[PDB]
RNA sequence: ACAGGUUUGGUCCUGGCCUUUCUAUUAAUUCUUAAUAAAAUUACACAUGCAAGUAUCCGCGCCCCGGUGAGAAUGCCCU
RNA sequence: CACGGGAAACAGCAGUGAUAAAAAUUAAGCCAUGAACGAAAGUUUGACUAAGUUAUAUUAAUUAGAGUUGGUAAAUCUCG
């Protein structure tokens, strides 16, 4: 990317690198930001750099931006169950928003982790198939089978052609 | 050629090393072809027969060098020194017969250590080395098998009472077979 | 109260006695090299960098289990003689799930003959492999672990990758693995090539090979002409703790030396050539004290 | 082409000339040889113990070419092709 | 395959089945293995069907939901 | 695919070459194709021996009485292939087959010694 | 599923 | 794309066309054998044979398998 | 769409006419697997299995012809 202020936030690794998951039972985020004002340094900031990262990891998660409505920078969370969740940040800068929003409403490191190890065993590795789904295509492709008989022929004491001359003699 | 006793030989002598020199073997070797962009595939064999086929490649010009697993002076000329792996066909310019020849005898010398290839630190593969679990060990013999007595009961053969013989000859009658009696326990070889 | 390899004393003492070189244990791999990232650091950051490659060598130091050999699997679940020459090949069933540990599952073959029994070791492991593929582990026994080939290796100094090789291919309990290991440790004594594996993970089982099979004298002559004397008391040290009841270790504790002296009591005790080692120590002795 | 080449390569900036004029230790993390902290150039003379400002986010100019194919989006019939010796 | 709506053949039209013959003796004893095998087959999928209940109620309400459930409620408030 | 009826079946699915056969044990609904779709795949069985002797067979014993739990049904070749592990009773058939073998190998016996005498 | 340009199909209930 | 040919008496710049790479069908010329994969003009009209039976009568099954890409921006993912 | 009407159905396997630059056998078996039915031995199955045919592709070998030779782009002389 040569466009834009900062063209490293528009690509894959930036919007996968940021670390924040939220819980199932949160639906909407709103964020209220000044234009002006030093105090909404941190507010703009963080719309500016983390929003995009929150959004990639939470694609079900609707986000509003609302400029120059109150003269306090916050952020309001909505969850499943009716609950609002009120965040106020008149001083804290970009890195403390995204601690803070981590411990709240995000899920802890040990669910995700045990959330991606539940995951691995879909795709067990002792399945045949396609190769966009199992490791291996047939049962020739395990050393001390048979082999295919496209690669290396088979012996003609094997061959259903043989077979059926003997039986039909 | 008086070579296949040893064909390191011939990389030992005095011919090679005045001939090729310290660069390989496919260094002054360039292969024409119908512009920029080489195909991708060489040809398939250069000594159809008893006739060469044009400006040979750098295995098929010589007939003293053989392809084998024995010389690894040969072989590593074909094998990249740093990334550890092997040159394609494109790359050097032989034929795919040739080319064949080589990744079969490079991969039967990696297989007996005659050449180096990287090999990577492996973990165990159980977290837990106990053979406590009946899995493995041997498990108390069942009551119908210290006895001799197969599993089930009905696994054995038992005569059927003769009334109830009867009463199935009076039902399939007319498209009855010639019943059998008790097999063989053991059946012997032709 | 036995002795065993997985005890903080001696894990401890071998811990500082394979040593800790970061040049050799990070050693460039013949694999798809990569262009190199730089970065810019103070010397406060480079003490940062370097303790933090310590600990990651200490991790990729981890020394592979040693256990004795597996007993055979002989159990037969049920004998049906109905099935006597309905078949003439065997019938091999593995339990395949993701949540039960390998040491767990059932092999159970049917042999021609109709007996239910239990898999042996040797096909137990294969059939794992076929249906749990994992790299470095061949199907069928390589022919690189055949005694010619690995003469080959050993005559090229491949010490370091046969170990490597065995513990990723066969099982460290089994059978094949004690025997190759054993046949290296034994060449490496031989040809006094103890230098190889300073830093490899694999130091301490040969040494723990050696305190069992009371053969030091060749390792601690490699150690003093290293110059490597605060580890040599330890392998000395272990000696004792291996084998208590013996008199070597009752000098120990009739003259209560330290230092070098404790190699001069095994020297002189149970050392069975303890001709070079006490000119060795000697020989040390007065090239020390003209150094310092 | 030529002339542009050897400018480009003239005005090549060496590490031993990168760490004089920071005076910073340059510390080259080889890829193939772990996290081991390989050092390549010293910077002669005074030594800042001042760390570099740790950004956030770098502003540095990406070229769209270089972040396509790293992201694995070019997908033509000659990128990969194999070609002989140099 | 045929379908429903098309008309059969002719030459096949006239025979209906042809049951095999029935040895007496071996045909008993396998109505006798077969009222056995279908009765212990019978057991086990119902001990298997048993089986999957308890997995599913364990984890609907299980001890360990509850623990789980109770958890993260009070880490909420 | 929408069917109108059809039972939840473990069936094997044929696979591989021509003169090479392979069977995978699948569990689909009866109405599908032989190598249609399906809801899980259960294990293996090579057909053909191999340089060991062996005719290797995978199963998932945790997964296949769930399904049998639920109501699955069997084909004739999974219960034969079931018995032979011990996980089932031998089959009946499987034992009559196995006296039949006997009677004509009997039969094969004193014919041939008798055509000798 | 359903789309913008559904027609109300007649005869279909007719012949039922 | 590692690029190459071509504007002009001639140089630089801008800008098209084409070459070099791989896959499929048909055609021309040519052709010895074996194995494996695949088999494809046409939702045009069709001779003849066959493709759904089983079963102590009831019943169950009978484009399910298979076939085709005509139709519809149809749809994919998801509740 | 299909009560109805036109009208009298191979877009099931093999095969035929027409048409297109497009060219597989009017063949064998239910031995395996799959589906239907029976309590069951079992029966049916052009799905399928094993074969027939074709350089359409890949491999091995037993096999030798085609294209190009001003430049991009590997390569020539003598005549008309
Ligand atoms: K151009
Ligand atoms: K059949
Ligand atoms: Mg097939
Ligand atoms: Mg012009
Ligand atoms: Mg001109
Ligand atoms: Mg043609
Ligand atoms: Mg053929
Ligand atoms: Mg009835
Ligand atoms: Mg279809
Ligand atoms: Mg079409
Ligand atoms: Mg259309
Ligand atoms: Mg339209
Ligand atoms: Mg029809
Ligand atoms: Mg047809
Ligand atoms: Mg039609
Ligand atoms: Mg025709
Ligand atoms: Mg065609
Ligand atoms: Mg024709
Ligand atoms: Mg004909
Ligand atoms: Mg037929
Ligand atoms: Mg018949
Ligand atoms: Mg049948
Ligand atoms: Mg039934
Ligand atoms: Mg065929
Ligand atoms: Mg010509
Ligand atoms: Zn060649």
């Amino acid at each position: 990317p040569m466009k834009g202020r900062f063209p490293i936030r528009r690509t894959l690794q930036y919007l996968g690198q940021g670390d924040v998951v939220f819980k199932d039972s949160v639906k909407v985020m709103t964020v209220n930001y000044n234009t002006h004002g030093e105090l909404g340094e941190g507010a703009r900031k963080f719309v500016f750099f983390n929003i995009p990262q929150i959004q990639y990891k939470n694609p079900w998660v609707q986000i509003t931006m609302f400029k120059n409505m109150t003269p306090s920078p916050f952020l309001r969370f909505y969850l499943d169950s009716g609950e609002q969740v009120l965040v106020d940040v008149e001083s804290k800068s970009n890195k403390e928003i995204v601690e803070h929003i981590r411990k709240i409403l995000g899920k802890n490191e040990e669910t995700l982790e045990k959330e991606e190890q539940e995951k691995k065993q879909l795709s067990h590795p002792a399945h045949f198939g396609p190769r966009k789904y199992c490791l291996r295509e047939c049962m020739c492709e395990v050393e001390g089978q048979v082999p295919c008989p496209g690669l290396v022929p088979l012996p003609k004491e094997m061959t259903g052609k043989y077979k059926a001359a003997l039986k039909a003699t | 050629s008086p070579y296949k006793d040893e064909p390191w030989k011939y990389l030992d002598s005095e011919e090679y090393q005045n001939r090729y020199g310290s660069r390989p073997v496919w260094a002054d070797y360039r292969r024409n072809h119908k512009g920029g962009i080489p195909p991708q595939r060489t040809r398939k064999m250069c000594i159809r027969g008893n006739k060469v086929a044009g400006n040979p490649c750098p295995i098929c010009r010589d007939q003293k060098l053989h392809v084998d697993f024995r010389n690894v002076k040969l072989l590593e000329q074909f094998v990249c020194a740093h990334t550890g792996i092997i040159f394609h066909a494109p790359y050097t310019g032989v034929c795919m017969k040739q080319h064949k020849k080589l990744t079969q005898a490079i991969q039967k010398a990696r297989d007996h250590g005659l050449l180096r290839y990287h090999i990577p630190q492996v973990e165990p593969r159980d977290l837990d080395f106990s053979t406590t679990h009946g899995a493995v060990s041997s498990t108390p013999p069942a009551p119908t098998l210290v006895s001799g007595d197969p599993w089930y009961p009905w696994y054995s053969w038992k005569q059927p009472p003769e009334r109830e013989l009867s009463r199935l000859r009076r039902l399939y009658q007319g498209r009855l077979r010639e019943e059998s009696g008790p097999p063989p326990e053991l059946m012997p070889e032709v | 109260r036995k002795p065993t390899f997985m005890d903080e004393e001696v894990q401890n003492i071998l811990i500082k006695m394979t040593g800790l070189d970061l040049q050799k244990i990070f050693k460039p791999a013949l694999q798809e090299l990569k262009p190199p990232t730089y970065k810019l650091m103070t010397q406060a950051q480079l003490e940062e960098a370097t303790k933090q490659a310590v600990e990651a060598a200490k991790v990729r130091l981890k020394m592979p289990p040693v256990l004795e050999e597996r007993a055979p699997i002989n159990d037969v679940l049920a004998e049906d003689k109905i099935l006597e020459g309905t078949e003439t090949a065997k019938y091999v069933f593995t339990d395949i799930s993701y949540s039960i540990p390998h040491r767990e599952r059932f092999i159970v073959v049917r042999e021609p003959s109709g007996t239910l029994r239990k898999a042996s070791w040797e096909e137990r492991d294969r059939m794992i492999q076929v249906y749990f593929p994992r790299e470095g582990r061949r199907i069928l026994t390589p022919v690189i672990f055949k005694e010619e080939n690995l003469q080959t290796m050993y005559s090229q100094d491949q010490h370091v990758d046969v170990l490597n090789l065995c513990v990723a291919q066969f099982e460290p309990d089994s059978a094949e693995y004690i025997k190759i290991h054993h046949h290296t440790y034994e060449d490496i004594d031989k040809c006094g090539k103890y230098d190889l594996l300073r830093s490899t993970r694999h130091f301490g089982g040969m040494a723990w090979y050696f305190v069992n099979k009371k053969k030091i004298d060749g390792l601690l002559i490699d150690q003093i002409q290293r110059d490597l004397v605060s580890d040599a008391t330890s392998l000395v040290h272990l000696y004792h703790i291996l084998h208590p009841d013996g008199q070597s270790a009752q000098e120990a504790k009739k003259q209560g030396a330290e230092g070098l002296h404790l190699i001069k009591v095994f020297a002189k005790t149970e050392a069975q050539k303890g001709a070079y080692i006490e000119l060795t120590l000697q020989a040390y002795q007065e090239a020390f004290i003209t150094h310092s | 082409l030529t002339r542009g080449l050897f400018l480009g390569l003239s005005r090549q900036e060496t590490h031993q000339q990168l760490a004089d004029k920071k005076s910073l230790h340059v510390v080259e993390f080889r890829e193939e040889c772990g996290p081991l902290p390989i050092v390549v150039a010293s910077p002669q003379g005074a030594l800042r113990k001042d760390p570099e400002p740790e950004d956030e986010v770098p502003d540095i100019t990406l070229d769209w070419e270089d972040v396509k194919a790293a992201q694995g989006m070019k997908r033509s019939v000659w990128s990969g092709l194999k070609r002989a010796a140099t | 395959r045929k379908t429903r709506h098309d008309p059969p053949a002719k030459s096949k039209a006239g025979r209906v089945a042809t049951p095999p013959a029935v040895d007496p003796t071996e045909f008993f004893v396998l109505t006798e293995r077969y009222r056995q095998y279908r009765q212990t087959v019978r057991a086990l999928r119902l001990e298997f069907m048993s089986e999957v209940r308890k997995k599913l109620h364990e984890a609907r309400a299980g001890v360990q939901a509850e623990r789980k459930a109770q958890e993260d409620a009070a880490e909420h408030r | 695919r929408a069917y109108r009826g059809g039972h939840l079946t473990i069936r094997l699915a044929l696979g591989g070459c021509t003169n090479r056969p392979f069977y995978r044990i699948v569990a689909a609904h009866s109405k599908c194709p032989r190598d249609g779709r399906f809801v899980e795949q259960l294990g293996s069985y090579d057909p053909l021996p191999n340089s060991h002797g062996e005719k290797l067979v995978a199963l998932n014993f945790d997964r296949i009485r769930h399904w049998i739990g639920c109501g699955a049904h069997l084909s004739k070749p999974v219960e034969k292939l079931l018995g032979l592990s011990g996980f089932y009773p031998l089959h009946p058939m499987m034992i009559t087959n196995a006296e039949r073998l006997r009677r004509k190998r009997a039969r094969e016996v004193l014919l041939a010694s008798q055509k000798t005498d | 599923m359903a789309r913008k340009k559904v027609r109300p199909r007649l005869i279909a209930e007719l012949a039922r």
